[PDB]
């Protein structure tokens, strides 16, 4: 009793309350910690562009050279006898802008051979979205606007249309290589540009000037005319097909007797509501 | 071989005797004679004789 | 029933054999995981219940099974069917300190298939709870008798399927 | 009995068929519970 | 782009006709329901914020999954690209709702939607879920809001709804 | 039912049903029409009796509906009302019958061991029960809210 | 199942008799004819994936409407139990070429074939187009006397379902 | 004890003890002294251990010692200690007999029944039970610790 | 995710370069610098309850105001998601520690922070005062080379919240 | 991108938990073996010209075919392009060693690649052989280098090996 009256009142008298706050548990169930970038997108999720600044010794002005060789060539073999030496030259010069620098490099005859000769005039479009904006087009409209353009002022002029867009100003400026951007959501961009830019990068090792059945073929305008699709994963991403099974929980099963539950459901919370539990006297003990 | 592979090919000489007994002729062996006939004829035979 | 050490004993006495070198070196690998099973079955034992009510939560109730209509619907039935559970899972607690599954086959899986198509009861939603009960007694147990204890179990689910 | 004893696995058996009242009576006299509790504490005259 | 007139014409057209006195005065209605039209459009810009704060706190209320680690929600940059959706996909609700048009959310938003967020392991049900929830906030805002001249705003409301309802049925 | 538990009985002594064990039969059939109605009248008000007795119920016990509560939360709250609709349903069939005889077997033979392991606290579902009587009673007449009550009574027993 | 092994063991069976020379040199041409075989069943097994898919739009390519709502290639269930069938084409080809004879196609997809296709309303005409279409890229995938049985098993298929 | 487990069933099936049965009062009665010193280290030490029992106990169940608990105030909390008194004594007998038939008879068989009928939460006493372990544990050899640990969850297993 | 590992592979892969003596010195350090990293981690990870425990109530220490009714500090629910998002903060700072970078920290944590904060109404002016409690009690659990790991962590997180 | 550590952290936080006991001391012996994995990864650098031009001379000993018309690896332009392939290839396998996980390699290099090759008619049995030979060679030069501590590299020589056997199986 006794060990009761010294260690035991006081004790109680709410000391042994305090309350019983703590935790947490768990913890959503499945896997997937900042993957999706898996896609073949982990290196580009938001891929980094680089900046070229002034009094920039060499090495830079070297990155610069293969990050702007990488964006407009892609990962295609560029032999050193087919680099604009030219152009480099100004750039290591300071004489030219990264922007003016890219202009030089897609006006080239190398550019025209490997994109514009080999290629239809809609994918040409494609690929010069990818290259100099770094996304894809935005509706069948874009195309026909630079279908139009390229027809009554020729190549050169279809070029300076995409570098002197405000576009191209806004988002890279003078000093910027050009970055594939299509992985975010702008404001005012369209949901299904991230798919067609999906569908227009195959990945790093995606090589746009692939002669085999599908790389001269038109990937996205086969779907822009209309309502009709999605882009091609080349498929072992997109689930190949997956067609949706549909990830429902057994809770799936108490939603449909408690529907019947579901009355006493609102009853529930209605009165939870109306009632806090904190209350405890609980007994009367008459 | 729609008869050949129901009734023969997976079968022993015992079922398939009494069961060309009962799909041909349409009734039971009778003795122990009877199959002990047939399936020396099998034997020397062939199952087309 | 039959353990390790009297499975070697009547296989040798069918031959009139005395114990020889192989069957020597049998017995010692039962003796030398010996002091770890009576660990293992002391840790299910005194977790019993709570096992058993962590395996019926992840593959038992809280779906059609418990609900009209279901076969673990009714006081009567679930009651039914976590003293099944409680079987299974004492049983193969002693499998697992005998080294020998023979137990499983003479009082546990004889007849029991039928048993549960006779009744009506669900065979492959048993094998969940079978499986179940076999992921919390791998955790409780640790890596010394883990291995051990899950063969039993996975002896227990295919006998039924 | 306050659940004691009893018959885990007896009661089906003797339920299912699977054993008839006459044999679950034959088991159930000879059983820890039984001898305990009637033949525990008694000279060999009055236990029979 | 559409907008409710547009449409009228677009129909004339394929008939080869001008405007039947039919659509006209259809077209006359809308304009003399314009000023309910903007102060619902006004509704939900001047509480944008609080309609997706609340849509969200309710969201993972009831979804508690979606915060826990691997859920959909977690971490910092899976909420935060969350949170956006919920907003770009009110924000064209509210244009078609200026519109008298769902094109521009059709197109521009739902179109591809889906495919989307499968491609991307997001629950769509979830989705759907919160786009239910901005629902119910936006129309309580629709319904009772500063000193407006009181009438009646159940077509409207009505619309609106079908907004919400066509983005939901095409995302779940 | 009451013909259920006369004729088990009478098959067990290898005998014809005599004049008592009938004339219960001809009680319950009277009984019957009564009875029928007052479950009519319970299936009725479900809803109303279920939830009042969910109020009733955690006013008198709080701790089931707190932190180490069996029925802590929204959706552990949900199920304890659908176990509280369970046995209002149950003891419409028992009242109809006459006999209790089915509620036991769907319902109390076996309860113990399920909520042990579920961990319920019993007691408390006995006072659910209480509680249903409380509100069901209240929309029957003098005479029929007793025979109701009887088979109320009865379930607070069997848990226990 | 019939294999070359299976038919001359069954005809010597049904004669009473020991397998002899005939049914030897038989047995070689099996045996003889297995590498072409498997490399064909390598190569459809691994892009068995692509093959699949290939195929199944090839049907809605094929037959546009197919795809409209009211239709049988429309909704999630329709075009996965389509994927599905071509796949198991594809694999009791592959079974075929490994087997050494037609028996996993006779057994498993030709005995009941039209019954089935009639009472659940599927024409052959699909997967006749499915299958000229395996047949195309198959063309690029292999060569010589693997490319001969690969074709030897999908034509089997096509007059199966003409 | 370990004899007259071992004699009960040597008398039931009227038979000398066998080779085994010998065996083991051999090696029982070799740990008498070790298992003397066990019960004797506890005992010396027994108002230390329910008392670090009970105050581990009250932190993993504030509300047993709560207004609707059964241990509530402070002479249903010296009732709550005293039987945590009387298991330590029935382990310590139960360790120098070398099995639990005192241990049963004395505190397990009706254990059920009376405290439902106190309404006492089993389960929790099974916890003042293993926060027993953890204090007498702690003043053990290692081999000594383990010997006395097999009661102690025993009595944790038959309150189940 | 960023660690020296993956930054130098960054940058050789993206100028199209084997590895290179640059790269492997850079390599060197991440690994020679693990042994204080995973000091602190240790040390961080088994007084994760307590370093917790402690930051929350500082939190309601500094705002008072927090634990009155009708505030963000008031009730199990907003005290235990707040636990949870110190004991957050902790765990990415452990596997910083770890990784050899703040990749865990800016892929977890930092990206979305304030969107999200300012969509909840959540200050991080309490976050702060969390993570400098952390840092004043850290202070006797290590010393050297890992306290300079685990400060350099914490600041990290307290830079990403002002 | 993932190295060893980070690939451990992944699947940590995917239990809500810090790193366990195992996982911490799994990648103190990771950090136990740096300096031999430094000096496997220097192995690979210091020789890649070599590793790929004898597996080049090599592969096309074997097949023949490839340097006559009609062969994938002709004429001039053809064979710089599988010279090429041959060092991203190794290039990619050797920043795997640096990381002590594949990653990098299977997504920067061999996703889609298969794909890439049978669209192009590029023999892909022939790369995988290409492959295998640089395999070969890389750790022959891993195992066998100038002044370098004797131990036994044998863990790495394994795991090196599984990049190459990786490349390989993905492109066949
Ligand atoms: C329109 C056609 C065209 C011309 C003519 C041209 C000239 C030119 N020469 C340059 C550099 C250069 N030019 C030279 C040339 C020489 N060094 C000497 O000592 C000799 C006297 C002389 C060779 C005979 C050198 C060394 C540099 C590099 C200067 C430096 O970066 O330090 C640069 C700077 C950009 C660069 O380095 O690539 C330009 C633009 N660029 C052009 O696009
Ligand atoms: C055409 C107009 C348009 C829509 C509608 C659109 C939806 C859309 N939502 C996305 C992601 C997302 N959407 C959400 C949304 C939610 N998370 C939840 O738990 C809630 C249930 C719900 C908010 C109510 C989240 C969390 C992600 C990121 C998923 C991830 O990366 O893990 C993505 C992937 C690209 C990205 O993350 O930016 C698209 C394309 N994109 C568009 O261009
Ligand atoms: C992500 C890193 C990456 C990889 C791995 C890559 C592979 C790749 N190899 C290619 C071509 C090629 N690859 C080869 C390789 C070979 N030919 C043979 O006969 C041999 C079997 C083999 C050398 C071992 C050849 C010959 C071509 C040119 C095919 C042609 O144009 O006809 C192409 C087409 C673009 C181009 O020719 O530049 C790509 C994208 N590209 C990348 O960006
Ligand atoms: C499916 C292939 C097949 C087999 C295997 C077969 C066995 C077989 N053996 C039989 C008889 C027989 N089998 C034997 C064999 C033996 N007698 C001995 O003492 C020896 C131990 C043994 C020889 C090694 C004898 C003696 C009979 C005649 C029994 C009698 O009629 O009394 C019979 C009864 C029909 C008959 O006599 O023709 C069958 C069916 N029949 C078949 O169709
Ligand atoms: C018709 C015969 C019958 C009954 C009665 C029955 C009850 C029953 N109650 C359950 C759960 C439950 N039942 C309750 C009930 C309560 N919690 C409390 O604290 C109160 C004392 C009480 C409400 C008055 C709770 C809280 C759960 C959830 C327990 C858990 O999930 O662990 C479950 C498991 C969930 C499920 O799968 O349905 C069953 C089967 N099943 C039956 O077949
Ligand atoms: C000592 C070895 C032994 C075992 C294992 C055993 C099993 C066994 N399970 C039985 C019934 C049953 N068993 C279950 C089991 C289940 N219900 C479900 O839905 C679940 C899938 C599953 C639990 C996981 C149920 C519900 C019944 C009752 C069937 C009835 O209503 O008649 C019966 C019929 C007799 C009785 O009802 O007790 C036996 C004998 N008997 C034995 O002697
Ligand atoms: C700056 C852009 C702009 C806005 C927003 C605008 C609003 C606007 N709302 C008006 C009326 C109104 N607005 C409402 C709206 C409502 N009534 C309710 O009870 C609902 C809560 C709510 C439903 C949306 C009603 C009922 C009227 C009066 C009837 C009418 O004019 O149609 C009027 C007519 C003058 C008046 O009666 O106050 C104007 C000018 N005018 C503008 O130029
Ligand atoms: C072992 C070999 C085997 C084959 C070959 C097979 C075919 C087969 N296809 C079926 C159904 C089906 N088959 C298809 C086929 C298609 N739908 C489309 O989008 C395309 C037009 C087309 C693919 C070219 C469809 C839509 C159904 C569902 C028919 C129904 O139940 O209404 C069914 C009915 C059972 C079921 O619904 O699954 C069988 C048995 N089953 C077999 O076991
Ligand atoms: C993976 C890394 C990660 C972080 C850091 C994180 C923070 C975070 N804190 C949240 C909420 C919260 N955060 C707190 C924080 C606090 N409350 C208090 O008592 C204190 C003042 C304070 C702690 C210092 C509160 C009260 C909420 C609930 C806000 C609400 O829904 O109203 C939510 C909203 C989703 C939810 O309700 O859980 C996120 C995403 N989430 C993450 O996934
Ligand atoms: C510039 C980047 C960099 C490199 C390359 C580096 C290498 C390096 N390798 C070392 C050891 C070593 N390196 C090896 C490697 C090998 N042993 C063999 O027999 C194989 C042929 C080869 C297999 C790869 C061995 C066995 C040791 C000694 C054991 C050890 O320190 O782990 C040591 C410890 C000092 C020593 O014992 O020499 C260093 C610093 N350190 C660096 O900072």
């Amino acid at each position: 009793l006794s060990m009761v009256r010294d260690i035991f009142g006081r004790g109680y008298m709410d000391r042994l309350s305090q309350t019983r706050a703590i935790d947490y548990s768990a913890d959503q169930a499945t896997a997937d910690g900042a993957a999706q970038t898996k896609l073949g997108i982990t290196a580009i999720a938001p891929d980094q562009g680089v900046e070229l600044r002034p009094n920039f010794t060499e090495a830079d002005v070297i990155t610069v050279i293969r990050a702007a060789y990488k964006q407009l060539f892609g990962n295609t073999y560029i032999l050193e006898s087919e680099r604009v030496i030219q152009a480099e030259s100004l750039l290591r010069n300071g004489s030219i802008s990264v922007r003016e620098f890219i202009r030089i490099l897609a006006k080239s005859d190398l550019y025209k051979e490997r994109f514009f000769r080999c290629t239809s005039n809609n994918r040409f479009i494609e690929l010069n979205l990818k290259h100099l904006l770094g996304r894809a087009p935005y509706n069948q409209g874009e195309i026909a606007e630079h279908l139009d353009r390229y027809c009554q002022s020729g190549y050169d002029a279809e070029i300076d249309s995409y570098i002197d867009s405000d576009e191209y100003r806004r988002v890279f400026g003078e000093n910027t290589v050009p970055y594939f951007r299509g992985f975010k959501y702008q404001v005012g961009q369209s949901a299904a540009a991230f798919e067609r830019m999906r569908a227009l990068y195959s990945g790093d090792a995606g090589s746009d000037t692939d002669r085999n059945q599908n790389g001269q073929r038109t990937e996205l305008t086969s779907g822009l005319a209309d309502p009709a699709q999605p882009v091609r994963a080349r498929t072992d991403y997109a689930l190949t097909r997956v067609d949706i099974p549909g990830g429902n929980g057994a809770a799936g099963r108490l939603a449909a007797l408690d529907e019947s539950l579901g009355s006493w459901l609102d009853a529930a919370r209605d009165l939870i509501s109306q009632n806090d539990y904190s209350q405890k006297a609980i007994e009367v003990e008459p | 071989d729609l008869y050949k592979e129901r009734f023969f090919n997976k079968a022993s000489n015992n079922r398939f005797i009494e069961l060309n007994f009962k799909h041909l002729l349409g009734r039971a062996p009778y003795n122990h004679g009877e199959i002990q006939e047939h399936f020396g004829l099998y034997h020397k035979a062939g199952y087309d004789v | 029933m039959q353990d390790a050490i009297t499975a070697v004993i009547n296989n040798y006495d069918v031959q009139g054999k005395y114990l020889d070198g192989a069957a020597l070196d049998k017995l010692k690998a039962y003796f030398t995981t010996g002091a770890v099973r009576v660990r293992a079955a002391a840790v299910i034992s005194s977790n019993a219940t709570t096992i058993i009510k962590e395996a019926a939560a992840k593959a038992l109730i809280y779906s059609d099974l418990t609900r009209p209509g279901g076969n673990m619907y009714t006081t009567r039935r679930y009651a039914a069917c976590i003293r099944d559970m409680d079987y299974f899972l004492r049983y193969a607690t002693y499998a697992m300190l005998a080294g020998d599954p023979s137990i499983l086959d003479e009082r546990v899986l004889n007849g029991l298939k039928e048993t549960y198509n006779s009744l009506g009861v669900p065979i492959a939603a048993t094998v969940g709870g079978i499986q179940a009960m076999k992921e919390v007694v791998g955790g409780l147990v640790g890596p010394d008798a883990a291995k051990e204890a899950s063969i039993y179990f996975d002896y227990l689910s295919s006998g039924l399927s | 009995p306050p659940s004691y004893l009893r018959l885990s696995e007896a009661e089906s058996k003797l339920k299912n068929n699977e054993i008839s009242v006459r044999e679950f009576v034959r088991r159930l006299g000879r059983s820890e519970n039984y001898r305990k509790r009637f033949f525990e504490p008694y000279s060999s005259p009055k236990v029979v | 782009m559409q907008d409710a007139f547009t449409k009228a014409i677009v129909a004339a057209d394929l008939r080869g006709s001008f405007l039947s006195e039919q659509e006209l005065n259809q077209l006359t209605n809308l304009v003399k329901e314009s000023n309910k039209r903007l102060d619902a459009v006004n509704a939900i810009t001047g509480n944008a914020a609080e309609i997706i704060s609340d849509a969200a706190h309710k969201l993972f209320a009831e979804q508690t999954d979606l915060i826990r680690p691997g859920g959909n929600a977690y971490p910092n940059r899976r909420m935060a690209a969350c949170l956006r959706d919920m907003e770009i996909i009110l924000r064209y609700v509210s244009y078609a709702l200026l519109a008298g048009d769902a094109s521009v959310l059709e197109d521009r938003c739902l179109n591809g939607l889906k495919e989307t967020y499968v491609a991307l392991g997001t629950p769509t049900r979830s989705v759907a879920r919160a786009v239910q929830l901005m629902k119910e906030t936006a129309i309580g805002y629709v319904n009772s809001p500063s000193g407006v001249t009181r009438g009646d705003c159940s077509a409207l409301v009505n619309e609106a709804a079908t907004y919400f309802d066509k983005a939901a049925a095409s995302i779940a | 039912s009451v013909l259920t538990k006369a004729i088990v009985n009478a098959d067990a002594e290898a005998r014809y049903l005599s004049p008592g064990e009938l004339d219960r039969i001809k009680s319950f059939v009277a009984s019957g029409e009564r009875r029928l109605r007052i479950a009519q009248t319970l299936t009725e008000a479900r809803e109303r009796i279920v939830k009042q007795a969910g109020d009733q119920l955690f006013q008198i016990r709080p701790d089931v509906v707190s932190p180490g509560g069996n029925a802590y939360g929204e959706k552990m709250t949900a199920l304890c009302l659908r176990d509280l609709d369970y046995y209002l349903r149950l003891v419409t069939y028992g009242i109809v019958a006459g006999d209790v005889t089915p509620i036991e077997e769907i319902g109390i033979i076996g309860v113990k061991e399920m909520y042990n392991s579920l961990q319920t606290p019993i007691p408390a579902v006995a006072e659910g029960v209480r509680a249903m009587k409380n509100v069901a009673t209240s929309l029957l007449s003098g005479d029929d809210a007793a025979e109701a009550g009887f088979y109320f009574d009865y379930l607070v027993g069997a848990m226990q | 199942m019939k294999t070359v092994i299976t038919e001359v063991i069954a005809s010597a069976d049904s004669q009473g008799r020991f397998l002899n020379n005939t049914e030897l040199q038989a047995a070689n041409g099996r045996f003889q004819r297995a590498t072409a075989s498997m490399e064909a069943a390598r190569a459809l097994t691994s892009n068995a994936d692509s093959l699949v898919k290939g195929a199944v739009q090839e049907v809605y390519n094929k037959f546009p409407y197919l795809t409209q709502p009211g239709q049988m290639g429309y909704g999630d269930t329709n075009q996965a139990k389509c994927a599905r069938d071509i796949s198991h084409y594809l694999r009791f080809i592959t079974y075929s070429l490994v087997a050494g004879g037609t028996g996993p196609l006779d057994d498993y997809i030709v005995a009941g074939l039209r019954e089935v296709n009639r009472t659940f309303n599927l024409s052959p005409s699909w997967y006749i187009e499915a299958l000229k279409h395996i047949k195309g890229k198959v063309g690029s995938q292999l060569s010589g006397q693997p490319l001969t049985e690969a074709n030897a098993y999908i034509d089997y298929c096509i007059n199966a379902l003409s």
